[PDB]
RNA sequence: UGGAGAGUUUGAUCCUGGCUCAGGACGAACGCUGGCGGCGUGCUUAACACAUGCAAGUCGAACGGAAAGGUCUCUUCGGAGAUACUCGAGUGGCGAACGGGUGAGUAACACGUGGGUGAUCUGCCCUGCACUUCGGGAUAAGCCUGGGAAACUGGGUCUAAUACCGGAUAGGACCACGGGAUGCAUGUCUUGUGGUGGAAAGCGCUUUAGCGGUGUGGGAUGAGCCCGCGGCCUAUCAGCUUGUUGGUGGGGUGACGGCCUACCAAGGCGACGACGGGUAGCCGGCCUGAGAGGGUGUCCGGCCACACUGGGACUGAGAUACGGCCCAGACUCCUACGGGAGGCAGCAGUGGGGAAUAUUGCACAAUGGGCGCAAGCCUGAUGCAGCGACGCCGCGUGGGGGAUGACGGCCUUCGGGUUGUAAACCUCUUUCACCAUCGACGAAGGUCCGGGUUCUCUCGGAUUGACGGUAGGUGGAGAAGAAGCACCGGCCAACUACGUGCCAGCAGCCGCGGUAAUACGUAGGGUGCGAGCGUUGUCCGGAAUUACUGGGCGUAAAGAGCUCGUAGGUGGUUUGUCGCGUUGUUCGUGAAAUCUCACGGCUUAACUGUGAGCGUGCGGGCGAUACGGGCAGACUAGAGU
C-alpha cells in the first residue's frame, strides 16, 4: 500500500476480521449442539439450549458481527424446531 | 471586417446609385471591367444575388453576418422583408446617418468606431449597436470642439429626418420614438428578392 | 446528509450561483432536490432571493446548510425566523430603482423646448 | 410560419430510370495565408508500455507518552523534570465506497419512461422518548535482545483509553394465546397476558466555555430487488432446456426468489423469431429535414460498467475497493539467488501508433467535499492562466474631398478603352495594437481586535484576490504597425489576350486539348468571400431512388404455373350491455442545461440569467357511447344445403 491511512487500515481489518471469525464460529457450535438435541429428541436440554443459543445470538447483534435480521431468521428457526418436538 | 475599396466600382455592377449622388457615376453608369459594356445575361439567380449584394454595400455589412439577420427576420412574426431592414434600420452607424451627423456611409462608421458616441452614458464604439425604442443617442464630451463634428450643424437641411428618429438643438442627441415600420425607410432595394435568395 | 449549497452556473468571469437543496455525496452541478434560490454576487448590493416557505421546510426536517448559506438565510430573515432569534425581520438591501426607459426619454424631450 | 431545382440515354420527342452537382454541419485533417479581442473547445487510433513530482487525510476537547519548537527553574557550559502551551512516531475515532478518469465488456431490467416493495436496507443530519450503570484481563508505542542482503519479522518485560471483554435492569429480537382496526391472497399496522432475551463513555472550561455515549417511535436523504412498455443487423442460425419449469420440508440473505439443497411431479421457451452469429455503453441532447423521418451519443448533465488480465473475499451503514488485501498469469526493476517490490483508462508529462489533438503552469481568494468544539490543515475537485485561427461571435486594416481621368499595366476596329475617385496632392479623425499612468467588481465573507451577554447584530476599524499591475478609465505621437484566398464552358455569380498543338496537362457531371482553346499554363480584368479561403473525409438534404405522411407491377425492374388450406389480417343488417380501443377533463410526473418566445446583464453580439412554453408520452380519479372490439340476442340480402 502507498497511502499512510492505509497501512494503518490494513492492520485495523485484520484484528476485526480475526475478532468477527471467532464470534461467528462460536454460533455456528451453539446452533449445532441445539441441532444434536433437538433430532435425537430430548426435550430437556433442547428447552435450555434454545435460551442459551438465542441469548448468544442476541449478543453477538449488539457487538456488530452479524445483522439484527440475521438473528432474528435464527431465533424463530430454532425455536419453531422445539415445538415440533 | 470591412470591404475598404472603390465604392464607385460597386455601385457601377449593381446598376443603381448607392452612396447618395455621384459624378463619378452616371458618367459611367455601366458595370465596370474590361468588359463593361456588354449586355448582360437575364438570369433568376443573378436577379436575386445582385439584390442582395445591393443591401451589403449600402450597409457594409459583410455576408457571414448580413445571414444572421436573415436568420432572425425569417423568425420573427409578421413579414421577412419588413423586419430584414428593420433590424438594419437600427444599427447605430445608420442612425447617425439619417441624423445628419456624416456625409457618407463610410464615414458616420468610423464616428461610431473612433468613439465619438455615447448612448445612455454608455461609451459605444460598435458599428452594429441595434438601437431600440426610446434610445438616447448623445455625443461625447471630447467630441464637440472638432472639425469633422461641426460640420454637422450647418448642414442640418439637405436631407430630411426620418419619421421614427428626432433630432434635437445645440446637444445633438439623437431620440427614437419607435422603431421605423416601412414608409419612413429609403428605398433603393425591393425587399422580397433577398428573402427569395436564401431559400435557395 | 442533506446539504443546502451553492451551484456555480454563470460565464467564466460572472459567477451566477443557485441555491440547492442538495446531497453531501454529490458534485456541485448534479441533481438537486428542489432549487429555492438564486445568489447573484456582481451587482451593487447582490441579488438574493430564497422561497422561505420551502427553506422553512429542508430546515425543520433536517438540512444543514453550508457557510455561505447560512450568511444567506440570516440576511433574509429565514435563519431567525426559524431558531427563535430577535432579527426575524429582513435586514436585506435591494438596488435603488434607476429611472426607467420611459421617463429619462420624456424628460430629454422638455430640456431640449 | 413552411416544401425551388439543374446536367447527362436519342437525329429529335415524351416517359421510365440510375449516376452527378448547387445547401447545411463537424472533437477534424491537409494546402495557401495570417492582425486583435471575447467565449467555447482539443488522443476520434494502442482499455498500448510508462521515468519523475503531485492527486486523502484529519483529530492533543479519545489515550499513553516526549523525537522537534517555545518557555519556568536548576546544573554543567550543554545536561534536567510531561506535571507544563506544543508536537515526530504509535494506539483509538471518523473519512478513505464520495470527488476525478475511461468506454474494453454488456442486445441485458444495462438504459429511457411509468408503476410496485403487505418482500427490504439506510452512517453522519433533524425530532419525540427512555437511559448513561457494575466490574475485569491485555497489547501497540517505550526499553532490552534474536533472525534477514533487503522488504519485513520472532521473543521477553512494560503503560493506557471513548480500544477490547464479562454481568445488572431497559418491549419494537423471537415463541404461544388473545383483543381492536383494516385488505389485495400470502397478510399488514396497532395492542394485551404469559415465557425467554439484547445497550453505552467519558473528556474539557479564564468556571452558564463546551463537546459527546447507548437503546428505541417518527421524518429526511441515499440505495436494493421485481414488473408493464419503448429504442440495432442476421433464418445461407429452427429446436433449445434437466436446477431446466412448478410443488413441499429445510438451508440462505438486508429482502422476495431454484438463490442453494433433498425428494416428488413433467414440464418451460419458440415462426409475435427461442438457441446462435455480427455489432454496440444508454439517455437528455447534437447535426440535418418543411415535416414525418434519417445519421449520431462529441462538450456539458443523469445512469451503467471497468481500474494491468482472471478469480476470491475481508472490514464496514455503504465496496467494480483506480492511488487496499490474497492468489494465479504476462511484463518491467532490486538481490548476498534464500527471496522481495511495482500498476497514470487521476493531474501535468514521456515513448509508441497515427492524417491528427496542449503545460512536467498558478492558487485555495471563490463555490463544493473530508476531519476538528473551533482557529486551521487537506483538496491536480475546482477556480484560472499557457499553447494550436480548432470552432463560433465581434472589431480593425483608414475617412471627407480630388481629374491633369497622370505614369505604368493589358487589350485595341490604333481613333481609343480599361484598372480608375482608385492612386497623386490637400485635409480630418485615433477604434485596435504602441508609450506612459491611475487601477478594480468577483468579498452584504474568511479571520483577528471593541459595544454585543450567549446564540445574533450593526455603528466601526485592521489586514485578506491565484487571475493581475490584468480588464477597464485617463493622457501622448502621427494614416501612422496590419489582406488574403479560390473561382470565371453550362449547373453557377463572373472574359479577353498570349503561350502550348490528343502533347503538356484539366475535370464533380459530360466533356476540354489534334496550329486562331472564354474549359490546359501565365498576365490583365471580373466575381464570391474575408482573417480566412479551398481540398479530402464523414453524415443528412435534394432522392416521391424504400414512397406512414408520399410510388409502383399488360408492353419500362415488377403477378407465384394453378388451386386447396393452417397461423394471421379484414368483415353484412339490427337491439341491449361492458367502457379495453377512441375521446373529454383533472391531478401526479415528463430533472437542470439545450431548443422556441418574451425581457434583463456583459460597450453590442456570441455567451449568460430569469419567466412562460415545449417535454408528442405514461400512471391514478371522474365524464361520453357515434365508431372499432368483447359479451348476450335477433334478421336473411352474402354464403351454404
Ligand atoms: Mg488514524
Ligand atoms: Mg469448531
Ligand atoms: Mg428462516
Ligand atoms: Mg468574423
Ligand atoms: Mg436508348
Ligand atoms: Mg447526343
Ligand atoms: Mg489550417
Ligand atoms: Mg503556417
Ligand atoms: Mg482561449
Ligand atoms: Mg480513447
Ligand atoms: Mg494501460
Ligand atoms: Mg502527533
Ligand atoms: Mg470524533
Ligand atoms: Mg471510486
Ligand atoms: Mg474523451
Ligand atoms: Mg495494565
Ligand atoms: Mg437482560
Ligand atoms: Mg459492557
Ligand atoms: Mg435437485
Ligand atoms: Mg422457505
Ligand atoms: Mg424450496
Ligand atoms: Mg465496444
Ligand atoms: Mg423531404
Ligand atoms: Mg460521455
Ligand atoms: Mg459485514
Ligand atoms: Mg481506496
Ligand atoms: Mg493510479
Ligand atoms: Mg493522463
Ligand atoms: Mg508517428
Ligand atoms: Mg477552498
Ligand atoms: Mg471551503
Ligand atoms: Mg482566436
Ligand atoms: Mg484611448
Ligand atoms: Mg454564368
Ligand atoms: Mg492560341
Ligand atoms: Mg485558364
Ligand atoms: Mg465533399
Ligand atoms: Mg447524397
Ligand atoms: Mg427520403
Ligand atoms: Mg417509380
Ligand atoms: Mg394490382
Ligand atoms: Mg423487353
Ligand atoms: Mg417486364
Ligand atoms: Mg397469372
Ligand atoms: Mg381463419
Ligand atoms: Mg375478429
Ligand atoms: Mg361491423
Ligand atoms: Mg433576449
Ligand atoms: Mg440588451
Ligand atoms: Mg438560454
Ligand atoms: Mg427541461
Ligand atoms: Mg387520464
Ligand atoms: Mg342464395
Amino acid at each position: 500500500a502507498n497511502i499512510k491511512s492505509q497501512q494503518k487500515r490494513n492492520r485495523t481489518n485484520e484484528r476485526a476480521r480475526l475478532r468477527n471469525k471467532a464470534v461467528k464460529s462460536s454460533l455456528r457450535t451453539a446452533v449445532r449442539a441445539f441441532r444434536e438435541a433437538a433430532h435425537a429428541g430430548d426435550k430437556a436440554k433442547a428447552a435450555e439450549l434454545l435460551a442459551s443459543t438465542n441469548r448468544k445470538l442476541d449478543k453477538a447483534a449488539s457487538k456488530g458481527v452479524i445483522h439484527k435480521n440475521q438473528a432474528a431468521n435464527k431465533k424463530s428457526a430454532l425455536a419453531q424446531a422445539l415445538n415440533k418436538l | 471586417a470591412r470591404y475598404t475599396g472603390p465604392v464607385t466600382r460597386k455601385s457601377r455592377r449593381l446598376r443603381t446609385d448607392l452612396v447618395g449622388g455621384d459624378q463619378a457615376f452616371e458618367k459611367r453608369p455601366y458595370p465596370p471591367g474590361q468588359h463593361g459594356r456588354a449586355r448582360i445575361k437575364e438570369s433568376e439567380y443573378l436577379l436575386q444575388l445582385q439584390e442582395k449584394q445591393k443591401a451589403r454595400f449600402t450597409y457594409g455589412v459583410m455576408e457571414k453576418q448580413f445571414r444572421r439577420y436573415y436568420e432572425e427576420a425569417v423568425r420573427q412574426p409578421g413579414k421577412t422583408g419588413e423586419e430584414l431592414l428593420k433590424i438594419l434600420e437600427s444599427r447605430l452607424d445608420n442612425v447617425i446617418y439619417r441624423a445628419g451627423l456624416a456625409r457618407t456611409r463610410r464615414m458616420a462608421r468610423q464616428l461610431v468606431s473612433h468613439g465619438h458616441f455615447n448612448v445612455n452614458g454608455v461609451h459605444v464604439n460598435v458599428p452594429s449597436y441595434r438601437v431600440s425604442q426610446y434610445d438616447i443617442v448623445d455625443v461625447r464630451d471630447k467630441s464637440l470642439n472638432t472639425v469633422p463634428f461641426q460640420i454637422a450643424r450647418e448642414t442640418a437641411g439637405e436631407r430630411p429626418i426620418p419619421s421614427w428618429l428626432q433630432v434635437v438643438g445645440e446637444r445633438q442627441r439623437v431620440l427614437i420614438h419607435q422603431l421605423p415600420e416601412r414608409a419612413q425607410i429609403d428605398v433603393p432595394l425591393t425587399e422580397q428578392l433577398i428573402v427569395e435568395y436564401y431559400s435557395k | 446528509a442533506v446539504k443546502i449549497k451553492l451551484t456555480r452556473l454563470g460565464k467564466i468571469r460572472n459567477p451566477q450561483y443557485r441555491v440547492a437543496v442538495a446531497d453531501a455525496r454529490t458534485r456541485r452541478d448534479g441533481r438537486a432536490i428542489e432549487v429555492i434560490g438564486r445568489y447573484h454576487p456582481k451587482e451593487e448590493p447582490s441579488l438574493i432571493e430564497i422561497n422561505s416557505e420551502r427553506a422553512q421546510y429542508w430546515l425543520s426536517v433536517g438540512a444543514q446548510p453550508t457557510e455561505p448559506v447560512l450568511k444567506l438565510l440570516k440576511i433574509t430573515g429565514d435563519w431567525q425566523k426559524f431558531k427563535g432569534l430577535p432579527g426575524a425581520q429582513g435586514r436585506l438591501k435591494v438596488a435603488a430603482p434607476k429611472p426607467s426607459k420611459l421617463e429619462v426619454f420624456n424628460a430629454a424631450l422638455a430640456a431640449a423646448d
